């Protein structure tokens, strides 16, 4: 949803996972929507 | 296409109609960046006019 905004490090191996596995791959959609470039901003935004 | 003139008939490829619901037969258009089906669904022709 577009409220419900989550996300994870972009091209690391948990998008590996997320892409690879096929029931997950409704989530996978919504990965490309909001990715971070490292772990540290993931975390800045999720504290903002 | 018939393989040689004694080949069985094909008995084995069933053309099969449906109808799109929410629940049950959801379609979708084809993947840009793969051109094909994703691994998950199946490929199927719609007679767009």
């Amino acid at each position: 949803s577009d409220k419900f905004i989550y996300a994870t490090v972009k091209q690391s191996s948990v998008d590996i996972y997320f892409r690879r596995q096929v029931e997950l791959s409704t989530m996978y959609r919504h990965m490309e929507k909001h990715n971070y470039e490292s772990a540290a901003e993931a975390i800045q935004a999720v504290r903002d | 296409y018939k393989s040689f003139s004694d080949c069985e008939p094909d008995d084995n490829h069933l053309s099969i109609v449906t109808l799109e619901e929410a629940p049950f037969v959801i379609v979708e258009d084809i993947d840009p960046l793969t051109e094909t089906c994703v691994r998950n669904t199946v490929p199927c022709r719609k007679f767009v006019k």
